[PDB]
């Protein structure tokens, strides 16, 4: 906010603009990180536009919605157990999590033979307890263009952070998730780019409000 | 004291005219200062050690007509002081005056 | 109710607005004319931003004889709320000279119009005046000064005349030709100066005549004129002691101040003329050797 | 006959009275009701004016309209306050009938009278004469204190009393047990 | 008419040429503080400088009043109106009003008539011409260059 | 100070070359050479600003607050991690 | 008679003010308004003041041409005076420029057949500066004209040929469609002097003194500030002795020339010193 009529705004197409406003948008609402309506030819601030949804994440949760239930489950009890344990009791109990003082877990890392219930139980998740959930598989996020495999990670976490309580749920993620080489190709070099934007939305530089994740592997 | 404070003008006054003015005694022309100040009368302050007792704006009263011949000269030797002034200011400094 | 009288902002549209309505209707004399004040208040500082004409109509009798059209002023209204719903009635001007007989009757017809009080607007569009010509005037109720029925009167305000960014382009476009865009800081302050000098001459002139209509009795007597010129008296300070050496102290070390600056021009002046005999010299040497 | 007229309607504390059921008021109110249909219905061009003579000084309540609406709107809200300055109500009246939006439609000025004459005699000769001469027709209907309004009414309407432009016509109806704007229809309008 | 008024106007101050009549003055001065249309504005102020070919002492007047008037056009004819007056005479009072007028002014209209009323003023001195205006052929303003142009032409013709 | 209308390419001042030019790099992608405006504060053309650019001609005409520009903002007390070194 | 191109559109003060108001509030649509004047003759079009038609729900395209609202403005605006006819249109154009659209066309054809000499004036209240108001009058050129190739611009006069065509203006095409006009601001003796309050201060501003304690605290702000560059102005001169020209000529280039600042410190401070000086004496000799 340069001035009252003067504002500093970003344009999707990459270059930055000095822009005149309206005079009918409130200039209280508007802070960094705001999006706004840009008017094509002479570049004045039309509308105050609430924050975005990146397509490639609605096409993430918007997801059919399974048929089977808990009950479809059989032998994984303890383990149900164990994961509901992170699930739903954070989500639903945080006075417990408080006077006994734990920390309340983030991940919970569901691995195991092929073909055991790693992605049955997910999506008996999805069906069962509730809260938005975020079915992610792991090639899913990896684009062709530079930085895409990590904006769309950003913008998964920060879809979470408007929809708590949020249930982000990778899969397979043994696709990016290996273990980072040290003389690996053009390829493999930006594929730990991602890596490593995943793995700062855990524990960097911020706490993650009210979001779990749950990972599958073989 | 309202009423002599007002004849014999003068921001500083002593306790002697006020207790002669007043009747009271002088030890007790404090207490009337207090009561005065406290009511809003005057805003002065007391000095005891010498009794000179001193003052500053008084309550107002409604003004009779002699009082605006005194005024009205007051105020023309005002004026004339300040038309004096500006006419020297102008002389003065013609060369900037745009 | 809201006590919005405090500051009073005209941009210059309003006023402009006001002259050519005047110039239009071929108002002579004696003739006043009058309009609304369109614009936007419900804060401290009532702002005025545009106006219209109004078929305002009175023969110079009987002050009751006054007319004026009631539709017009909502037809106004709508058409205005089309173009712009950011500007609302705050009242109404007339072209001067001075307040009139029916100013406090036909204020209480554009109550209803208005939301907040009515405001008066006198605008001196004949140009009599040196200083500012408008001043405003809210109608209030308040004790009489002779110790009377409490009376709904006419208040004055402290207006200033302040431009927006849409305005403060056209006034600059206009007279661009008569303001000393150059003018100089310092020069300017002074000159500031003395017009509020001569100014506070006028103003003590007009109060020593006024006095001297009263003593003679062609006006009766206001205790609360004679209360405010007393407490004027009152509050002049005497100096020609405390106070005195105090003045004396702080225009000396500021005199010391003004010397020190003084210096540090001059020895800029200095380097300024050292730099520039060099130049002078080295174009100089440059001349005769290329020449040659 | 394309002609824009006036309404001076009265609402003075005497014209709250009720020798007229319910009220000179509401029989004001009928009366300016059925004056408003018959001019209309002569010539919808026409345009009707509601001045009211009292609450102070006159108030004018609409301008030179057509239209029921806005004036029935100030109908319902003069309250009867206050005395009838009959000269400042037709001086107002007279300047209303300068600025008609249609600069044919001759004057006209229709006034209700419920209440004494207590203005000056001279005065009032004055500014008949003065409607007199910018052709200004008036007409008064007399209900109410008939002993003393009718002591200037005729010498008004012998002051204005045009003989070839718009004559002017007076109505003092006795107060009857019959509807007014039936005593008003054919005496003073045709 | 705005057609036939210019030259009606222009007719009229080389009818009356040199003489100086004290009532076509006064009628043509009048006339031009009131016709609405530019071109006879102008034809008017050009004929009034007509008028005062010669009389150099007698057009003292209407110079303080059309250097000094509000329409931008009357001071286009003051300009010319002393080109006329002290026309051929090289008189300092005319030379110096001209320069402040060439200096002080809006409407560049008027700086370039009184730029090439000084040269005209001076056409007995032709020798001089080109030294007063050298300054005046260097300023920022394009209406000063045309006008001292037009100032050398008419003196060392 | 009428080419500083309201649309505006945000560059990068790289190198002052000489007293009216400059070497800017316009945020579309490529770099230029202008005219710098003779009204700016030529004092404050630090290398890596936040200069302004006309939009068609890329002339140089507006220095900005250098603290503006910034994508990455200063983490203030929203942001104020919860940790002591207790 | 092919016009001429000495035709100038007199705008007065009461219009272009309007204009200018009605413009910067309605960023970035394209309000547009009527235009109040009258035809003096065929040289020049008195223009005495315009008013707004409402923009209705289209955008940024000017195509509301509602009549109820103009006839309903010019009937009832005759009742305060303000007889005069529909000489033109003014339609704002901010942050483009000044030059006309397809629509802009059409809208000028449909007022040209009804008066057939209207101008098209377009205000631009975004590039407009305080001295430099751009404003540029058009009207439409006439048809098959271009035969002739004559459009009508007889050139009686230089009056018109001094003003140039912008260049992107001609992008669009100027001398094409609708040949340009001319744009005279004709003021009032009235109107210019009294517009010279907008910068006369209060009567009691000048002999008020501010608060003595700032006027201290400024001072020694002020001269610290002044030792802290006279020290750096040392610095400067010893380092300049060893530098080469074509680096002074870029050297103080993003970085404080410690000579400037000093000088602008100087004259600030002195002038501010001076005026606290002149209005102490002045109030305790005058005030007194
Ligand atoms: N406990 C169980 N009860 C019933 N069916 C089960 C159970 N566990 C797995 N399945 C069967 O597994 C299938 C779903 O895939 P599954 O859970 O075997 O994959 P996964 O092990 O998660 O895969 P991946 O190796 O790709 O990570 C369904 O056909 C479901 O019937
Ligand atoms: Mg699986
Ligand atoms: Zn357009």
């Amino acid at each position: 906010e340069l001035s009252e009529e003067k504002y500093i705004v970003k344009a999707s197409s990459g270059p930055r603009y000095i822009v005149g406003v309206r005079n009918s948008v409130d200039r209280s609402k508007l802070k960094k990180g705001v999006r706004v309506t840009l008017d094509i030819t002479t570049l004045t601030i039309m509308r105050i536009l609430p924050r975005e949804t990146d397509p490639l994440v609605y096409n993430m949760t918007s997801f059919e919605q399974g048929e089977i239930t808990f009950d479809g489950i059989g032998g994984l009890t303890e383990q149900i157990r164990e994961l509901r344990e992170v699930i739903e009791l954070p989500l639903k109990n945080p006075e417990i999590f408080q006077r006994v003082g734990i920390k309340p877990p983030k991940g919970v890392l569901l691995y195991g033979p092929p073909g055991t219930g790693k992605t049955l139980l997910a999506k008996a998740v999805a069906a069962t307890i509730g809260a938005n959930f975020i079915f992610s598989p792991a090639s899913g996020i990896v684009d062709k263009y530079i930085g895409e495999s990590a904006r769309i990670i950003r913008e998964m976490f920060a879809y979470a952070k408007e929809h708590e309580p949020c249930i982000i749920f990778m899969d397979e993620v043994d696709a990016i998730g290996g273990r980072r080489f040290s003389e690996g190709t053009s390829a493999d070099r930006e594929i730990q780019r991602t890596l490593m934007e995943l793995l700062t939305q855990m524990d960097g530089f911020d706490n993650l409000g009210q979001t779990k994740i749950i990972m599958a592997t073989n | 004291l309202i009423e002599t404070v007002f004849v014999k003008n003068i921001r500083m006054l002593s306790f002697e005219d006020i207790s002669k003015a007043t009747h009271l005694p002088k030890d007790n022309v404090e207490h009337l200062v207090m009561r005065a100040i406290s009511l809003g009368l005057l805003k002065g302050s007391i000095d005891q050690v010498n009794e000179l007792v001193t003052i500053s704006w008084v309550q107002p009263r409604i003004i009779s007509g002699d009082q605006i011949t005194k005024m009205k000269d007051r105020l023309v030797e005002w004026n004339d002081q300040v038309e004096k002034l500006g006419k020297k200011m102008e002389a003065r400094g013609q060369s900037i005056w745009v | 109710m809201s006590l919005q009288h405090e500051k009073v902002t005209i941009a210059p549209l309003v006023l402009l607005s006001a002259l050519d309505h005047y110039e239009r209707t071929q108002t002579k004399e004696n003739k006043r004319c009058v309009g609304v004040i369109l614009g936007d208040a419900n804060s401290s500082t009532i702002r005025v931003t545009n106006s219209f004409a109004l078929p305002f109509e009175e023969d110079e009798k009987n002050s009751d004889v006054w007319f004026l059209d009631h539709n017009y002023i909502e037809n106004m209204n709508e058409m205005c709320k089309k173009i712009n719903a950011k500007e609302k009635l705050i009242g109404w001007y007339h072209s001067g000279p001075k307040l009139r007989a029916s100013d406090l009757k036909i204020n209480e017809l554009f109550k209803k119009y208005t939301q907040n009080n009515p405001l008066l607007l006198i605008v001196d569009v004949k140009q009599q005046g040196v200083g500012l010509p408008t001043d405003a005037y809210v109608a209030i109720e308040q004790v009489k000064d002779d110790g009377t029925s409490t009376e709904k009167t006419f208040l004055h305000l402290p207006c200033t005349i302040e431009a927006e960014e849409a305005e403060e382009i056209g006034v600059e476009h206009l007279l661009r030709d008569v303001r000393d865009q150059a003018a100089g800081g310092l020069s300017i302050r002074l000159t500031n100066q003395l017009k509020s000098l001569k100014g506070l001459q006028s103003k003590l002139k007009d109060v020593v005549e006024y006095l001297d209509k009263v003593i003679n009795k062609e006006l009766p007597i206001n205790h609360t004129i004679l209360g405010k010129l007393q407490d004027v008296f009152n509050l002049l300070p005497n100096l020609g002691n405390n106070l005195q050496k105090a003045l004396t102290v702080k225009t000396n070390d500021e005199l010391m101040v003004i010397y020190i600056s003084n210096l540090v021009r001059s020895i800029i002046a200095f380097d300024d003329l050292i730099e520039n005999k060099i130049q002078n010299k080295k174009i100089q040497e440059q001349r005769v050797k290329d020449k040659q | 006959v394309l002609e824009a007229t006036v309404l001076v309607i009265d609402n003075s504390e005497y014209s709250r009275n009720g020798d007229f059921p319910r009220t000179r008021f509401e029989a004001q109110i009928d009366s300016v009701e059925f004056i408003f249909q018959a001019k209309r219905n002569s010539n919808p061009e026409n345009t009707v004016g509601l001045i009211s003579g009292a609450g102070a000084n006159p108030r004018v309540l609409s301008t030179f309209t057509a239209e029921f609406g806005k004036i029935l709107a100030g109908l319902h809200d003069t309250q009867i306050e206050g005395k009838l300055h009959m000269a400042t109500a037709l001086q107002i009246a007279q300047l209303t009938l300068k600025h008609r939006q249609n600069k044919v439609q001759h004057q006209r000025i229709v006034a209700f009278v419920c209440s004494p004459i207590s203005d000056s005699r001279d005065e009032l000769i004055r500014l008949a004469k003065t409607l007199k001469k910018n052709n200004v027709a008036v007409d008064i209907i007399n209900f109410g204190e008939i002993e003393q309004n009718t002591e200037l009414l005729d010498e008004f309407i012998a002051a204005v009393n045009n003989p070839q432009e718009e004559t002017s016509h007076l109505l003092t109806v006795t107060p009857g047990p019959r509807l007014l704007y039936e005593n008003i229809a054919s005496s003073p309008i045709i | 008419s705005a057609t036939s008024g210019e030259a009606a106007a222009l007719g009229m101050g080389l009818c009356m040429l040199g003489t100086g009549k004290p009532e076509a003055i006064h009628d043509m001065f009048t006339y031009s503080q009131e016709t609405q249309h530019g071109n006879i504005t102008r034809g008017l102020a050009v004929g009034l400088a007509l008028i005062n070919y010669g009389r150099q002492e007698l057009a003292d007047d209407l110079i303080t009043k059309m250097l000094a008037s509000d329409e931008s056009l009357l001071r286009y004819g003051g300009a010319f109106t002393i080109a006329l007056a002290y026309a051929g005479t090289g008189n300092n009072s005319a030379v110096k009003r001209l320069l402040h007028v060439a200096v002080s002014d809006s409407n560049d209209d008027v700086r370039r008539a009184a730029v090439i009323a000084l040269g005209f003023v001076l056409l007995r001195d032709y020798t001089t011409v080109p030294r007063i205006v050298q300054l005046l052929s260097k300023s920022h303003n394009a209406h000063v260059r045309c006008g001292t142009a037009f100032a050398l032409g008419i003196a060392c013709a | 100070k009428r080419i500083q209308s309201v649309p505006l390419v945000i560059g990068q001042f790289l190198e002052p070359i000489d007293q009216n030019t400059g070497i800017v790099s316009s945020t579309t992608g490529m770099s230029y050479v202008v005219r710098i405006l003779s009204t700016l504060d030529r004092e404050l053309l630090k290398p890596s600003m936040s200069v302004a650019l006309h939009r068609h001609s890329n002339a140089l005409v507006d220095i900005l607050p250098p603290d503006s520009d910034s994508s990455i903002s200063v983490m203030g007390e929203n942001e104020k991690p919860d940790v002591t070194y207790a | 008679g092919r016009d001429d191109t000495k035709e100038t559109v007199y705008i007065s003060s009461i219009a272009l003010l309007k204009m200018l108001k009605h413009g910067r509030a309605g960023v970035p649509m394209e309000v547009m308004g009527l235009m109040l004047g009258e035809f003096v003759d065929d040289y020049t079009v008195n223009v005495v003041d315009v008013f707004a038609m409402p923009q209705s729900g289209t955008g940024v395209s000017v195509e509301a041409v509602d009549d109820v609202f103009q006839a309903k403005m010019m009937d009832m605006l005759k009742q305060t005076g303000r007889d005069q006819m529909v000489v033109g249109w003014y339609h704002s154009h901010p942050g483009f420029g000044c030059w006309l659209s397809s629509v802009d066309v059409n809208t000028q054809k449909s007022f040209e057949q009804l008066n057939s000499r209207a101008v098209a004036v377009v205000v631009d209240p975004i590039q407009s500066v305080k001295g430099k108001v751009v404003i540029d009058a058009f009207r439409l050129i006439d048809t098959g004209a271009l035969i002739n190739n004559l459009e009508p611009r007889q050139t009686t006069s230089n009056t018109g040929l001094l003003n140039k065509a912008n260049i992107q203006a001609l992008i669009h095409g100027l001398n094409r469609h609708y040949y340009s006009l001319n744009i005279d601001y004709h003021k009032t003796a009235k109107e210019t002097k009294m517009l010279m309050n907008l910068h006369k201060e209060q009567w009691q501003s000048g002999l008020k003194m501010y608060d003595y304690e700032e006027k201290e605290e400024s001072n020694l702000a002020a001269t610290k500030s002044m030792v802290k560059i006279a020290e750096q102005y040392s610095k400067r001169i010893e380092e300049e002795k060893e530098l080469t020209e074509e680096e002074l000529k870029t050297r103080y280039v993003g970085r404080q020339d410690p000579k400037k600042h000093l000088s602008e410190t100087a004259d600030e401070t002195l002038e501010n010193n001076i005026v606290s000086v002149l209005t102490a004496g002045v109030n305790s000799v005058a005030i007194k």
